[PDB]
């Protein structure tokens, strides 16, 4: 859901990245200065945070 | 792609900076120009005047 979600608020230009951990996985999402309002945006809609 | 967006916010400032610093560097050249011409206007009424005074006093005493 977030990577659709960050998908079309933040184009292809966006680097979504997951590494395990044993059960879920904690993500990075790598955007560009100046990008991080939108960037926010998008993982509060889907409802994950910081 | 994403390293196509980071050669563009770089791409920017490189010249916003040095267009500002070639006219810093034009500045400075234009004064130093109008100047040395000023410094020499001042030269040229002043031996002018010493000379006007010279012939006057040697006129005089004569």
């Amino acid at each position: 859901l977030v990577e659709e979600a960050l998908r079309k608020a933040l184009e292809d230009r966006y680097l979504l990245a997951h590494e395990a951990y044993a059960g879920g996985v904690p993500a990075l999402v790598v955007v560009h200065r100046k990008e991080v309002d939108q960037a926010k945006a998008a993982l509060s809609r889907a409802g994950v945070a910081e | 792609k994403l390293e196509a967006i980071l050669s563009q916010e770089v791409e920017a400032e490189i010249q916003a900076l040095l267009q500002e610093a070639e006219a810093k560097a034009e500045a400075v050249k234009r004064e130093a120009e109008e100047k040395a011409k000023a410094l020499l206007q001042a030269r040229e009424r002043a031996l002018e005047a010493q000379y006007r005074a010279a012939l006057r006093r040697a006129e005089s005493a004569g």
